[PDB]
RNA sequence: ACUUGAAUUACUGGGAAGUAACUAGAAUAUGUAGUGUAGCGGUGAAAUGCUUAGAUAUUACAUGGAAUACCAAUUGCGAAGGCAGGUUACUACCAGUUUAUUGACGCUGAUGGACGAAAGCGUGGGGAGCGAACAGGAUUAGAUACCCUGGUAGUCCACGCCGUAAACGAUGGAUACUAGCUGUUGGGCGCAAGUUCAGUGGCUAAGCGAAAGUGAUAAGUAUCCCACCUGGGGAGUACGAACGCAAGUUUGAAACUCAAAGGAAUUGACGGGGGCCCGCACAAGCGGUGGAACAUGUGGUUUAAUUCGAUGAUACGCGA
């Protein structure tokens, strides 16, 4: 299919992930 | 090895068309970079079903 | 101070930039070398026939006047130039014998170093 | 796609009867006048006689004659024609910057053989530096 | 009660099917010794880098690590992940067929158990090449990237931990029917032709499908069981719980907002996709403009007014 469709889906992932990188080591 | 016994320039033909023939002027092009599993692969699907549709 | 005994070798080690001829004794025991980039060719143009011609030239009315006679010629390398590496030098005096090749080929051995962009 | 040349056949000239002082005469012309180019041109090889005829002129016209061009600045032989439409190009170019009197003054450069050689020595020098191409 | 389903046994075979232990060569790197002098390496071109403290190159020997060119492939095996130099030991599985044997002992399967690419985590070794992060050189207006030179973790081994992939045939497991053509793998019957089971590819009829396509190894016609779906975003987010050393995995909402998101195919347009052509388009040659002074045109600034319009190619010595 198109690949607009899956796209966004790799920001939504993106965004999570560096948001949870940057919030470890807090305590 | 390739040794090739022994005009000049007939043998020097003669060896560079037997170098030609032995399949290595492509074969260190091929090794220069890294080719992965997952792309060697599908080389071969892509080849043999050209080679099928082509019958 | 190495013997010079008239029968020796010719090793052309040629690559995708650059090629290096060294006419060696029977033993081992180099007697003259030379490169493309030696005879003042930096740049693209060190794999290239003239210069692969220029740079064996070089070299081979340099150890003719030494004591060699015959050569028995290994070839080692891709790129151009192993064919006007060798006709400058049967060409220019010293009788080539053999054109044996010895490019070495892995058996699976190392990584190839991140295909390139 | 010009597909085509026709090379502009020419006609000689009176006096000396010759196809080269035509096509000399003709690179000579400056907005469109054959006469006075003649002129000029007779002039200067009578001024030339002082030292043989035309030859020493057609043979100096040798000397500027390159044979090999740099058009990756590839060197490669030019034309067995375009070989005597270079030399009289170069020939009447350098001989406007002689700073003598007149045309047919300036023109004394076949005898120099001066700014004319200069030219081929410089293609020589520069196509010998590219030859692994 | 029976053998057709299923399982066991006997004979022929089949494989990169697993675990453990030995062993071989090519190649790369390093070290020692011999020869020898000004370069080597790299790029679209350069530079960083190694070099007269002897590099690159060549010969001989030694050391160490990882992976196995040719065979080699729409091959084969495995439930999947996956499995490739050679040898042995300990196992497992599958196919065909003259057997003999039990007699429905079968299919699926929520909770659950086991295995599970790579990356990642803990402890102890090893570390040749490659190389996240990082340090210099280069390109660029900038380049925390592509390119070049080095390089730590890692990649490897012995015990473990997590349980995630485009874990894909984007197609759950069984059984039974329904046209052919054409290869190939391992068996049986064949003196050959050829035939019949068990797997693996391609073309296509009917039939399905919105179409692309599928098509006997179905996405065809039926029956059984399991999982999943109910507009897009918010959202695999918040809260609670379980597991894990951690990174994280599993389960999983709502408030609020829009009338749309989406699949297939068609016509055009475009591409720093391909192929074939044309034009003073480029390549060659000549004469110019942009430099100077003058004439008109226009913008801009002033004037009581500086009449109006075109202000890319297709306006600016134009209407005039």
């Amino acid at each position: 299919p198109s690949g607009k469709k899956r796209k966004r889906h790799k920001v939504a992932t993106h965004k999570r992930k560096k948001r949870a990188r940057a919030n470890r080591h807090k305590k | 090895m390739l040794i090739i016994p022994i005009n000049i320039d007939r043998a020097l033909k003669r060896y560079k068309r037997k170098f030609d023939k032995t399949g290595t002027v492509r074969q260190l092009r091929a090794r220069t970079a890294f080719i992965k599993p997952s792309v060697v692969k599908r080389a071969q699907i892509q080849k043999a079903a050209y080679i099928q549709t082509l019958k | 101070k190495v013997i010079v005994e008239s029968t020796g070798e010719a090793h052309i080690s040629s690559t995708f930039n650059n090629i290096i001829i060294s006419l060696t004794n029977k033993k081992g025991e180099v007697i003259a070398w030379s490169s493309a980039g030696k005879m003042g060719f930096r740049g693209s143009k060190k794999n290239t026939p003239y210069a692969a011609q220029m740079a064996a030239e070089d070299c081979s009315k340099v150890a003719l006047e030494a004591g060699l006679k015959k050569v028995k010629v290994y070839v080692k390398g891709p790129g151009n130039g192993r064919e006007s590496a060798i006709r400058s030098i049967h060409n220019g005096g010293i009788e080539v014998t053999e054109i044996i090749d010895v490019t070495p080929m892995p058996h699976n051995g190392c990584r190839p170093p991140k295909r390139r962009r | 796609r010009k597909r085509a040349a026709k090379k502009r056949p020419l006609l000689p000239d009176p006096r000396f009867n010759d196809q080269l002082v035509t096509r000399f005469v003709n690179n000579l012309m400056w907005d469109g006048k054959k006469s006075t180019a003649f002129k000029v041109f007779y002039d200067a090889i009578d001024i030339i006689e002082t030292k043989t005829s035309l030859e020493i002129w057609k043979d100096a016209l040798t000397n500027v004659m390159p044979h090999v061009e740099v058009r990756f600045q590839i060197p490669m032989q030019i034309r067995p024609d375009r070989k005597i439409s270079m030399a009289m190009k170069w020939l009447i170019l350098y001989a406007r910057r002689r700073n003598e009197k007149s045309m047919a003054q300036r023109l004394a450069s076949e005898c120099l053989a001066g700014a004319a050689v200069k030219k081929r020595m410089d293609t020589h020098k520069m196509a010998e530096a590219n030859k692994a191409f």
